[PDB]
C-alpha cells in the first residue's frame, strides 16, 4: 500500500562530493525532505519543495517541475551522511541513504 | 452666540449675521479648548477611565459628525465657503405658488421651512443634477479642441 | 526557541500494553496540533497520529485502529500515548513533534529527544 | 500632447481589502426588557428598516473564505460578550464541601441519574449551618463505590480548576439573530453564484450594504438552524488531500430533529450568603424516562446517500464508509446541543452506522457543569428549568474528517464525524461577505489647462 | 449607494455619478444619524460603559480620520470642491507612453491603478510643485506695482 | 516635517514650503494610518478595554478638533484652500507704525507673533466686517434688475 517513492535507492560517494536525488512520481502535494540521521531525532532541510529551512546549511537546494522533482546534495561530509527521507503528507519514501567513503 | 442672538428677527436681518455661528457650531463652551475654557486641572483623572470621559468623547465626536455631515451636504453642490449660493435648475411645479411679499417683509424662518421639510430631498436631487450639468459643461469647456 | 521533553525509552515483552508521555513548554499547548511518529530501522516510518488539544479531537491511523489511544490533560500540559497488545513488529523509536505554525501539520520543526522501545521475548 | 496629460478625478471606483472591525445590528423591539446583558442587547442599534442590494455588471472577484479575518473578529467578540454577561449578576460559589448522597427512591424504584443528596451549607448567620436536599447529577460528582463518593465524602468537579460562576436567573438565553454592517468608507460584497468551491473567481456578484442575520448557535458536528443551501448538495472545504483540515457538507433540503426532556421538574431555592441565591433541582414528578431524540430514518438515509453521491465526484473510483465517533472527551464525540438553558449530550453512534454502494431514537444525557469554549476557565453553572422542555431544529450540515493511513486502488475510504473548533460552526454561514475599503483618490493622465 | 451600484460601468458613465458617494462616504447606515437609522431607544445603557460603545466611537473616529485625510490631500492642490480638477504640470517621462483609446473606450478602473500605485507618490510631488508655482504666480499678480 | 524642517528660515522662505504641513497636521506617524505605520498586530487586545485605548482615541479626536477649528476660522473669511489670501479691509490706527524692511529682510515669525497676540481678535473682527461687506455686495451684484 504505497504511492510515494524516490530514486536512486542507494548511493556510494566519498566525502565532499555532490549527488542528485529525486522523489517520484505524480501525486499532488507539498514536497519535503528530512535530514540524514545523526543519531538523535533528525531535523528539517527544506519547505515547500524549494524553500530553505531556518538554521540549516546553505549546501542544499531543491527543484520542482510537475512530476519532475530533484534535489542536489552537494559537499557531503561524514557528519551529514546517513538515512534521509522524502515525504508529502502521510507516506514517506523508501528511505534512501548515502554512505561516505 | 450665532442665531441665538438674532434668531427670530426678519429674513434680511438674519442673512447679515450668519458668520458668528462658525465659532458657535464647533467650539462648545465646556467640551474642549473653548472661547472661555481650557484643559482641566485634574486631567490625570479625566484621562483615567471615568463616566464623564465617555460623555465628553461622545459629545465632541457627535459635534464633529454633525458639522462634517452638513458641510459635506453643502460642499457637494459647489457652495463651499460661499455663505450665499445659487443652483442651475428652476423650481418644480409642485409645491410652488406662494407670494414673496410677506416672507421677506415680516416673516421669520421659524414658521417657513416646516412645510418645506417633507420636500427637502427633492431640492437635494435638483441641486445634484444641477451640479452634474455644471461639471459636464466644465468638462466641455476643458475640451478646447 | 522551544523544546519538547520525554520520559525516555522503556523496554518490555511481546503482547501487552504500555504508555509513554510527552510535554511542551512555551508556545502554549491549547492552540496548536501535536503529531506522533514511529521510527523502525529497516522499515518505513509511519505517521502514528495527530491530536488537536483544543477539543480532544483525534484521527488514528487505520492500520493501527482500535489498539492505540491518545489523551490530553490541559492543566498538567502533557500528552499521553497508550497502546494495547504490542508485538515485535512495533520495535521502533517514538517522538512527539510540533509544526512551524498552526495551519500546517506535516513539515515538523521541533522534535523530541527520541525514546526507543524494543521487545524480543 | 497638450500639457502632457495630467489631471485628477474624484470618486474613482477602486477598492482594496483591509483587516478592520465590523459592527452590530439587531431587531431592537422585544429585548428592551432584558436589562442584563445578552447577545442582541438592547444597546447596539435597531436594524435598518429597508435593506438594499444591487447587482454589479461584469464584476470579477475571487472570494476566499478561509483567509478572511472577520470570523476571528466575531470569535473574540462573542466570547467577550459572554464574559460581560457572566461578570455581573454572578454569585461566586463557596461550594465543594463534604456532601453525601444515596439512591434517590422518588418512587419505590430507583431513578436513573438523580440521587437524593444532603448538603450542609452556611446559614444566613455566619456561625451555624443547616441541611437541605441539594444538587446531584451524576457526571459532576467524583465517584467511589463505597458508602460515599470521591474517596470519602465527595466534591463538585469544578474545585480543582477554577471557581464556577452562577448564571443569572433573570438573563434568558436564546439564539436571537444579529446582522452586521460596516461603517462609512467600507462596504460588503456578496457572491450570488452557486457551486462555489470556497475559492477562485465568482462571477455573479452583487453588493449588499449590510449582511443578512445569522443565528450564532453553538454546537458540534451537527450544524443546526443554519440557512439551507441554494440547491442540491455542496462541499465547502479547504482542500481534501490535506486530511488535517475539516470538511464541511451543506444540504439544500432540511431534516426534522426533535428532542425532549420528558420529566417534570421544579427548582427549590437555597440560601448561601447575605444576598446570594443558589439553585438546583428540587423535586421530580411523574413518569421517569431518559432524555432522547427522534429522527425519521428514511430521510436521514436519503440525505446520507445524497452526500455520498456528491463527494464521490471528488474521487475517480473510490468508495466511502461512515463510522462512529473518533474518541476522547464527551464534548467533541457526542452531539453538543443547546435548548433553552438546559444542555444536551447525545451519543451519535446510531446516526453513522450506514454504508454506500423507520424512526431512529437517540440516547442522551443532560449536563449541568459546563466547561465549553476554551475549556480553560470561566466554567458556568446553569439553573434547571421548571417542568418539561422540548425543542426542535432543522439539521443543515455535518462536520467530517477523512482519517488517513495507507491506501491502494480499490480500497475503502473512511469518514468520521468530529468538531470541537467552534470557528467551524461559524464559517458555515459567513463564507459570503468579504470586507472591503474604497479609496477615492486615484488618477489618470488626461489633457487639460486651468487658465 | 455610489459605485456600489455603478463601479464596473464605463469611464464616461463613472464620471456621471461621482456625487452620491458624499452621503455614502460619511453617513454610515448604523453608526450615527444615517439615512435610515436615528439614535437608539435604550441609550441609557449605550452611554454607560459597553464593548459596542467603544466599537461605535472607534468606527466613527476612523471614518472621520479617513475623510479628513483624503479631503485634505485633495484640498492642498487647489482642487477643493471641484469634482473635476486640473493642474499646471506635465507628466514625467516614465511611466508613460500608453495609447489612450482603450483606457476610455472599454477599460474598467479596477485593473487600471494597479501599476500606478507604486508611482502614485510622484503625482503628489508633481501636483505639489504645480501648486507652488501657482501660488507664487498669484503673489506676483497680487504685486501690482 | 512641515515647518519642523524650515521653521527658522527667512520671512519669504517660509511661504515656499507651507504645503507639506497638510500631511504633518492630520496623519501623525503613529496614531493611525500614516506615512510609516498601519494598523497594529494585536488589535484584538486594543479594541478590548485598555489603559492606552482611551489615550489613542483622545489623541485622534484632539487632533481632529485642532485641525477643524482653525480650518473653519480660515474658511469663514472666504480664504479656504488659498494658502495666501487677501481681504478688502484696511488696518486700524493702533497698533500700527512699524517699517516693513526688517520684517521681511531678516526677521522671522518667531519674534513677530508675540506682540500681535493680544490684538489678534481685532483682525478677526475686521475680516468679519470684510466678509459682511463682500456678501452684501455679492447679493447686490446678483440683483441684475
Ligand atoms: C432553532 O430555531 C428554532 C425555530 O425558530 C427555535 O425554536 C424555538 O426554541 C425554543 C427553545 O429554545 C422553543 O421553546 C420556547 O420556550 C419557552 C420557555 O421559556 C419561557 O421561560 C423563560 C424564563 O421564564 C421562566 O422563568 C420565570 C422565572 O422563574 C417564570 O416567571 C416564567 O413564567 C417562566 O416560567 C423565558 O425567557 C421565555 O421567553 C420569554 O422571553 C423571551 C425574551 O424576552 C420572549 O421573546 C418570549 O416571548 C417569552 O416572553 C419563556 O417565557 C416557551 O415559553 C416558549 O413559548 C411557549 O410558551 C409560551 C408561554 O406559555 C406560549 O405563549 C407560546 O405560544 C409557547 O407555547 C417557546 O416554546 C420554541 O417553541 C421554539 N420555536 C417554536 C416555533 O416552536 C430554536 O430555539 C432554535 N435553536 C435551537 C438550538 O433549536
Ligand atoms: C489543494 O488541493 C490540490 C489538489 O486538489 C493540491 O495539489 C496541488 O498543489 C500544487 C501546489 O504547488 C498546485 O500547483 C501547481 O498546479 C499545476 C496545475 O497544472 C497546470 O499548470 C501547470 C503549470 O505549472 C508550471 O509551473 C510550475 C511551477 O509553478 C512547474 O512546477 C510546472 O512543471 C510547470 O512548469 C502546467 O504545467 C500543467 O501541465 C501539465 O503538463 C505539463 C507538461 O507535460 C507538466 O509539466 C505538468 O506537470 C502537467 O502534467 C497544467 O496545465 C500543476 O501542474 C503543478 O504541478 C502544481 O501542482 C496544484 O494546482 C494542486 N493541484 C490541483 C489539482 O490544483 C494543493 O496542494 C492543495 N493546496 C494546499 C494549500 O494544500
Ligand atoms: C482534579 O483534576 C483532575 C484532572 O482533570 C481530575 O481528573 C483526574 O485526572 C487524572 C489524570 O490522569 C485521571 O487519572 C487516571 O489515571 C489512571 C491511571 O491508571 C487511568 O487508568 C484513568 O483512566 C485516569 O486517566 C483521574 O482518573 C481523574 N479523576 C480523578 C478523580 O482523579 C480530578 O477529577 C480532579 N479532582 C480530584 C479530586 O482529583
Amino acid at each position: 500500500e504505497i504511492v510515494l517513492t524516490q530514486s536512486p535507492g542507494t548511493l556510494s560517494l566519498s566525502p565532499g562530493e555532490t549527488a542528485i536525488i529525486s522523489c517520484r512520481t505524480s501525486q499532488y502535494g507539498s514536497l519535503a525532505w528530512y535530514q540524514q540521521r545523526p543519531g538523535q531525532a533528525p531535523r528539517l532541510v527544506i519547505y515547500s519543495g524549494s524553500t530553505r529551512a531556518a538554521g540549516i546549511p546553505d549546501r542544499f537546494s531543491g527543484s520542482r517541475w510537475g512530476p519532475d522533482y530533484n534535489l542536489t546534495i552537494s559537499n557531503l561530509e561524514s557528519g551529514d551522511f546517513g538515512v534521509y527521507y522524502c515525504q508529502q503528507y502521510e507516506f514517506f519514501g523508501q528511505g534512501t541513504k548515502v554512505q561516505v567513503d | 452666540l450665532g442665531f441665538l442672538g438674532a434668531a427670530g428677527s426678519t429674513m434680511g436681518a438674519a442673512s447679515m449675521t450668519l458668520t458668528v455661528q462658525a465659532r458657535n457650531l464647533l467650539s462648545g463652551i465646556v467640551q474642549q479648548q473653548s472661547n472661555l475654557l481650557r484643559a482641566p486641572e485634574a486631567q490625570q483623572h479625566l484621562l483615567k477611565l471615568t463616566v464623564w470621559g465617555i460623555k465628553q468623547l461622545q459629545a465632541r465626536v457627535l459635534a464633529v459628525e454633525r458639522y462634517l455631515r452638513d458641510q459635506q451636504l453643502l460642499g457637494i453642490w459647489g457652495c463651499s465657503g460661499k455663505l450665499i449660493c445659487c443652483t442651475n435648475v428652476p423650481w418644480n411645479s409642485s409645491w410652488s405658488n406662494r407670494n414673496l411679499s410677506e416672507i421677506w417683509d415680516n416673516m421669520t424662518w421659524l414658521q417657513w421651512d416646516k412645510e418645506i421639510s417633507n420636500y427637502t430631498q427633492i431640492i437635494y436631487g435638483l441641486l445634484e443634477e444641477s451640479q452634474n450639468q455644471q461639471e459636464k459643461n466644465e468638462q466641455d469647456l476643458l475640451a478646447l479642441d | 526557541q522551544v523544546q519538547l521533553v520525554q520520559s525516555g525509552g522503556q523496554m518490555k515483552k511481546p503482547g501487552e500494553s504500555m504508555r509513554i508521555s510527552c510535554r511542551a513548554s512555551g508556545y502554549e499547548f491549547i492552540d496548536c496540533t501535536l503529531n506522533w511518529i514511529r521510527l523502525a530501522p529497516g522499515k518505513r516510518p509511519e505517521w502514528m497520529g495527530w491530536l488537536k488539544p483544543r477539543g480532544g479531537a483525534v484521527n488514528y491511523a487505520r492500520p493501527l485502529q482500535g489498539r492505540v489511544t491518545m489523551t490530553r490533560d490541559v492543566y498538567s500540559d502533557t500528552a499521553f500515548l497508550e497502546l494495547r497488545s504490542l508485538t515485535v513488529d512495533d520495535t521502533a523509536v517514538y517522538f512527539c513533534t510540533r509544526g512551524k505554525n498552526c495551519d500546517y501539520n506535516w513539515d515538523f520543526e521541533h522534535w523530541g529527544r527520541g525514546t526507543p522501545v524494543i521487545v524480543s521475548s | 500632447a497638450e500639457n502632457l496629460w495630467v489631471t485628477v478625478y474624484y470618486g474613482v471606483p477602486v477598492w482594496k481589502e483591509a483587516k478592520t472591525t465590523l459592527f452590530c445590528a439587531s431587531d431592537a423591539k422585544a429585548y428592551k426588557k432584558e436589562v442584563h446583558n445578552v447577545w442582541a442587547t438592547h444597546a447596539c442599534v435597531p436594524t435598518d428598516p429597508s435593506p438594499q442590494e444591487l447587482f454589479l455588471k461584469n464584476v470579477t472577484e475571487n472570494f476566499n473564505m478561509w483567509k478572511n479575518d472577520m470570523v476571528d473578529q466575531m470569535h473574540e467578540d462573542i466570547i467577550s460578550l459572554w464574559d460581560q454577561s457572566l461578570k455581573p449578576c454572578v454569585k461566586l460559589t463557596p461550594l465543594c464541601v463534604t456532601l453525601i448522597c444515596s439512591n434517590a427512591t422518588v418512587k419505590n424504584s430507583t431513578v436513573e441519574e438523580m440521587k437524593n443528596c444532603s448538603f450542609n451549607t452556611t446559614t444566613e448567620i455566619r456561625d451555624k449551618e443547616k441541611k437541605e436536599y441539594a444538587l446531584f447529577y451524576r457526571p459532576d460528582i467524583v465517584p467511589l463505590n463505597n458508602e460515599t463518593s470521591n474517596t470519602s465524602e465527595y466534591r463538585l468537579i469544578n474545585c480543582n480548576t477554577s471557581a464556577c460562576t452562577q448564571a443569572c436567573p433573570k438573563v434568558t438565553f436564546e439564539p436571537i439573530p444579529i446582522h452586521y454592517c460596516a461603517p462609512a468608507g467600507y462596504a460588503i460584497l456578496k457572491c450570488n453564484d452557486e457551486t462555489f468551491n470556497g475559492t477562485g473567481p465568482c462571477s455573479n456578484v452583487s453588493t449588499v450594504q449590510c449582511t443578512h442575520g445569522i443565528r450564532p448557535v453553538v454546537s458540534t458536528q451537527l450544524l443546526l438552524n443554519g440557512s439551507l443551501a441554494e440547491k442540491g448538495i455542496v462541499i465547502r472545504s479547504e482542500n481534501l488531500t490535506n486530511n488535517a483540515k475539516i470538511i464541511i457538507v451543506h444540504l439544500h433540503t432540511p431534516v426534522e430533529i426533535v428532542c425532549t426532556r420528558p420529566n417534570n421538574n421544579t427548582r427549590k431555592s437555597v440560601r448561601i450568603g447575605p444576598g446570594q441565591t443558589f439553585y438546583a433541582t428540587g423535586d421530580i414528578i411523574g413518569d421517569i424516562r431518559q432524555a432522547h431524540c427522534n429522527i425519521s430514518e428514511s430521510k436521514w438515509n436519503e440525505t446520507l446517500q445524497k452526500v455520498g453521491k456528491e463527494l464521490q465526484k471528488h474521487f475517480p473510483n473510490k468508495t466511502i464508509k461512515y463510522a462512529q465517533s473518533a474518541g476522547g472527551d464527551m464534548e467533541i464525540t457526542t452531539h453538543s446541543f443547546n435548548c433553552g438553558g438546559e444542555f444536551f449530550y447525545c451519543n451519535t453512534a446510531k446516526l453513522f452506522n450506514g454504508t454506500y454502494n423507520p424512526t431512529i431514537t437517540l440516547q442522551c444525557r443532560i449536563k449541568q457543569i459546563i466547561n465549553m469554549w476554551q475549556g480553560v476557565g470561566r466554567c458556568m453553572y446553569a439553573p434547571p428549568i421548571a417542568g418539561n422542555i422540548t425543542c426542535k431544529s432543522n439539521i443543515t450540515g455535518l462536520l467530517l474528517t477523512r482519517d488517513g493511513g495507507t491506501n491502494s486502488s480499490g480500497k475503502e475510504e473512511i469518514f468520521r464525524p468530529a468538531g470541537g473548533d467552534m470557528r467551524d460552526n461559524w464559517r458555515s454561514e459567513l463564507y459570503k461577505y468579504k470586507v472591503v475599503k474604497i479609496e477615492p483618490l486615484g488618477v489618470a493622465p488626461t489633457r487639460c489647462k486651468r487658465r
